[PDB]
RNA sequence: CCCGCAGAAGAAGCACCGGCUAACUCCGUGCCAGCAGCCGCGGUAAUACGGAGGGUGCAAGCGUUAAUCGGAAUUACUGGGCGUAAAGCGCACGCAGGCGGUUUGUUAAGUCAGAUGUGAAAUCCCCGGGCUCAACCUGGGAACUGCAUCUGAUACUGGCAA
RNA sequence: UAGCUAGUAGGUGGGGUAACGGCUCACCUAGGCGACGAUCCCUAGCUGGUCUGAGAGGAUGACCAGCCACACUGGAACUGA
């Protein structure tokens, strides 16, 4: 029962690029504008639309480069059953660091490198690929 | 598999048993060797395997294999029980090691005299 | 009482000893407070035979640690300072 | 410092005596959940300084009584 | 040069009303040994007029796939079919090492250091499928950054 | 701890030239060699999986003399190190003693390599040894000692590594008997008809 | 009797080689 | 440890060879002897048994057995499954427990960073050094994944209040 | 193997030990522990580490070393830091 609004905002981006959709909506929050911020900054998503004023509709909007999907590889790693800290040595490299491994930290969320050029680390949310 | 599920009750591997009660971790016993004697196998093969049914020296009274070709036992012969199947007699899991205590060697044998305990051509 | 002496270790007839401190009633090589420094015996004419820390050596001297005989020579050859 | 140690009283049905509950949240080593822990510890007091269900700030004291050597310090968030 | 290489052979089975026909499949795998492989499977009556039929559905399905000087990019998963082959880039892990059926094919491959375990089944056609799947679904570092990102050097580090 | 046997039997397994017997005569001039290895040796084999990867590893050891307790030692050495485990092997194999004096042409055979090696007739850095597992260090001297001076071999063995290739890692000066070990050998050097990556699979098994 | 009632003397079938109940997986040998 | 004295003179066995797993075809036996770890070999034309010759793998060791782990992702935390193969309580309610939408403020237990104390020494790894080289011995270092306290960040989780 | 304990959970006072304490007595209170597993049975010295394993783990912990326990069996006390 929505235990994890988080992995629902990766299931619509899942689900999106396999139905060949241009753009997917949901219910904002602050720590989902926060994630899709980071998504944005590395090029996986296009330009989100945070419309709204009381039911904030948050919306993404796919990419698509090669006529295929570019984010194709994504899950949830610090799931609320069971959370993953990282510290500063710990932390992963998506494969082999061409793909990112969103950490909120206490700067904030950031980048699996970008935590690593702050040295700081925390909890991974997602490994996207 | 639910983790809460794993911390509630763990991950229990069973114990692989040991194919021989022999007293655990002792690779040969002494035997007694009461009643030697030849059974036949099971349904693909055909032979009369000697055998005989050894009173170990813990307590226990288990039936060994008699390895080679012609033995030299008696009613009461003291031999080394060495572990293994053949999956061919149903009950036997040990052997007895040619060249032993009292259980004598094979008779001209060349190819794999260790085995069977025969010394070497002395000529 | 505490004291300051030597654990023959190395090999066969290849002896090294280690400088310890330790309780005079244990077992040469057991249970030691803090080891200090070697020794070798059968070193060469190279670099390094003996080392020895003489700020904790003099340090367990005020406390009152009686230092051995074989280890007082070692405190002569040094010269106490090279 | 004073190393200090919070927990809710369990029971209060003892004389100058009080057993405390407190939780603690440990990572369980095989797995990765970071499960829930309690612990009893026999807290000592004046008379009856807390009442039941109600946390409060505990020191380890000299040993006092068989498997006793806890005291309270304060009854912070008592029972109103 | 195409480096054709076998990899299995059975002997299957038909059943007919008099008696049984033996057709003998063959499993092979040509690859030049830069990222380009292909694997044929055919079968015949006879066992070496099967593996010339599989040398010829072996080079209609030639794939390209990256590599970084001799090994892959990144790890990646190959399930197909009950195999969950996974690789391993292995950079400079010095030396092909992975099972039977598994190896054949990144060595025509032109691959040279990985670590593989072909995890499930170990069926020779379904782990040549497996890694055929896992070997075009590796991306490349330049391959990545033109899809987003647009810098093959910011993306990287 | 040798292999003290027919020598060239081993390169007919291999079926080609692994030095160990080399003088003047190419391949006996005669009868069979690079061909059939035994008595059914005619029949040509299938050479499965494990083989090509184990008369690999067997034919290095048949070069350098090593046993398989031996040489197994040494791949423990190769792989803990860094850099290409395929590459230390064969540098640790190389650094060897009786392969650096085989390489100077003072003896003209690994065996007999070890023969000067082992009869105290080498002082390596100018003290005797004679362990023919001696790991050569770089930037060293290699040298023959006086008994062993004009005896017969030293002789025979440097004008019979005229033909050879003068391995270009070293120094030998044929005339004073006495070698200077340069740097570590590189692997595109030595002779490279050896698939190294072979071997290392092999005992990853 | 006793003497031809032990477990040994009995009658022994062959597999054939050819026809009913013939059929082998690999063989004495599986050579390729 | 060096020097000197002889004629190579004193110094090679063990298992295996149907497949797995490197390596064969001829005699003798004839579902009888026997082999075996598993699939299974022996029925008078055996590459599996017993000898011989020839090879292979190791080598002053080599095999066998016993025992642990690995292959076993066949107890799966990293790393599995449950329509039919072993496996969804017959169903529903429900305490303990596990988890929990969204906003702001705040605290700073979980978490992250740094430091100090400790984490004995020897071992396990990294450059060095010394016994002719290695095994061994040994210097310094790292590590000892931990625990506690102190000082910060405080996004996410938890607590409290609205 | 689901209830176990009655000097057992606690208080005051006396005594005792190098030292605190049911460690031991008297009186009073009636609790304490338990499904995050108490009592009971079987088995076993613990650890630094060792063997194996890609890691994680599993198994075992002889030799070297720290600690505990025991010294024909059961029990107690004296000398003495
Ligand atoms: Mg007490
Ligand atoms: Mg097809
Ligand atoms: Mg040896
Ligand atoms: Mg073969
Ligand atoms: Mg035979
Ligand atoms: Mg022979
Ligand atoms: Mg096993
Ligand atoms: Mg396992
Ligand atoms: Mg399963
Ligand atoms: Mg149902
Ligand atoms: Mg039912
Ligand atoms: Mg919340
Ligand atoms: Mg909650
Ligand atoms: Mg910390
Ligand atoms: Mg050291
Ligand atoms: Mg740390
Ligand atoms: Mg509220
Ligand atoms: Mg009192
Ligand atoms: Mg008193
Ligand atoms: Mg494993
Ligand atoms: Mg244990
Ligand atoms: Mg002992
Ligand atoms: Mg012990
Ligand atoms: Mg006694």
């Amino acid at each position: 029962s929505m235990q994890d609004p988080i992995a629902d905002m990766l299931t619509r981006i899942r689900n999106g690029q396999a139905a060949n959709k241009a753009a997917v909506t949901m219910p904002s929050s602050k720590l989902k504008v926060a994630i899709a911020n980071v998504l944005k900054e590395e090029g996986f998503i296009e330009d989100f639309k945070v419309e709204g004023d009381t039911k904030p509709e948050l919306e993404l909007t796919l990419k698509y480069f090669q006529g295929k999907a570019v984010v194709e590889s994504i899950q949830r790693v610090s799931r609320p059953g069971l959370r993953i800290y990282k510290r500063k040595d710990e932390l992963p490299k998506v494969m082999a660091g061409l793909g990112i491994a969103v950490v909120s930290t206490s700067k904030g969320v950031m980048t699996d490198r970008a935590a690593r050029q702050a040295g700081l680390g925390g909890e991974i949310i997602c490994y996207v690929a | 598999a639910t983790v809460n599920q794993l911390v509630r009750k763990p991950r229990a591997r069973k114990v692989a048993k040991s194919n021989v009660p022999a007293l655990e971790a002792c690779p040969q016993k002494r035997g007694v060797c009461t009643r030697v004697y030849t059974t036949t196998p099971k349904k693909p093969n055909s032979a009369l395997r000697k055998v005989c049914r050894v009173r170990l020296t813990n307590g226990f009274e288990v039936t060994s294999y008699i390895g080679g070709e012609g033995h030299n036992l008696q009613e009461h012969s003291v031999i080394l029980i060495r572990g293994g199947r053949v999956k061919d007699l149903p009950g036997v899991r040990y052997h007895t090691v040619r060249g032993a205590l009292d259980c004598s060697g094979v008779k001209d044998r060349k190819q794999a005299r260790s085995k069977y305990g025969v010394k070497r051509p002395k000529a | 009482m505490v004291t300051i002496r030597l654990a023959r270790h190395g090999a066969k007839k290849r002896p090294f000893y280690q400088v310890v401190v330790a309780d005079s009633r244990n077992a040469r090589n057991g249970r030691f407070i803090e080891r200090v420094g070697f020794f070798n015996p059968i070193a060469s004419e190279k670099e390094e035979g003996t080392r020895l820390d003489l700020d904790r050596i003099a340090h367990w001297v005020g406390q009152g640690a009686t230092i051995s005989d074989r280890v007082a020579a070692l405190i002569k050859e040094v010269n106490k300072a090279a | 410092k004073i190393r200090t140690l919070q927990g809710r009283v369990v029971s209060d049905k003892m004389e100058k005596s009080i057993v405390v509950a407190i939780e603690r949240f440990v990572k369980h080593p095989i797995y990765g959940k970071f499960i829930k822990r309690t612990t009893k510890l026999h807290v000592h007091d004046e008379n009856n300084e807390c009442g039941i269900g109600d946390v409060v700030e505990i020191r380890e004291c000299r040993p006092l009584s068989k498997t006793k050597s806890w005291t309270l310090v304060r009854v912070v968030e008592k029972a109103v | 040069e195409l480096q054709e290489k076998l990899i299995a052979v059975n002997r299957v089975s038909k059943t007919v009303k008099g008696g049984r026909i033996f057709s003998f499949t063959a499993l092979t795998v040509v690859g030049d040994g830069n990222g380009r492989v292909g694997f044929g499977y055919g079968k015949a009556r006879e066992v070496p007029a099967a593996i010339q039929k599989a040398m010829e559905k072996a080079r209609r399905n030639m794939i390209n796939v990256a590599l970084n000087n001799g090994t892959l990019q990144h790890p990646v998963k190959g399930v197909h079919t009950g195999s969950r082959v996974f690789m391993q880039p292995a950079s400079e892990g010095t030396g092909i090492i992975a099972g039977g059926a598994m190896r054949a094919v990144l060595e025509v491959a032109g691959v040279h250091n990985v670590l593989a375990k072909a995890y499930g089944s170990t069926n020779p056609i379904n782990v040549v499928r497996a890694t055929i799947d896992g070997l075009e679904n590796m991306n490349s570092p330049e391959m990545v950054a033109a899809k987003r990102g647009k810098s093959v050097e910011e993306i990287l580090g | 701890a040798r292999y003290l046997g027919p020598k060239l039997k081993l390169s007919r397994r291999e079926g080609t030239d692994l030095f160990l017997k080399s003088g003047v005569r190419a391949i006996d001039t005669k009868c069979k060699i690079e061909q059939a290895p035994g008595q059914h040796g005619a029949r040509k084999p299938r050479l499965s999986d494990y083989g090509v990867q184990l008369r690999e590893k067997q034919k290095v050891r048949r070069i350098y003399g090593v046993l398989e307790r031996q040489f197994r030692n040494y791949y423990k050495e190769a792989a803990r190190l860094k850099g290409n485990t395929g590459e230390n092997l064969l540098a640790l194999l190389e650094g060897r003693l009786d392969n650096v004096v085989y390489r100077m042409g003072f003896g003209a055979t690994r065996a007999e390599a070890r023969q000067l090696v082992s009869h105290k007739a080498i002082m390596v850095n100018g003290r005797v040894v004679n362990i023919a597992s001696y790991q050569v260090s770089p930037n060293d001297v290699v040298s023959i000692r006086e008994k062993a001076k004009k005896q017969s071999r030293v002789k025979a063995a440097l004008e019979l590594a005229e033909q050879r290739e003068k391995p270009t890692w070293l120094e030998v000066d044929a005339g004073k008997m006495e070698g200077t070990f340069k740097r570590k050998p590189e692997r595109s050097d030595l002779s490279a008809d050896i698939n190294e990556h072979l071997i290392v699979e092999l005992y990853s098994k | 009797e006793a003497l031809l009632h032990d477990p040994l003397f009995r009658q022994r079938v062959e597999k054939n080689k050819k026809g009913k109940g013939s059929y082998m997986r690999k063989g004495k040998h599986g050579n390729r």
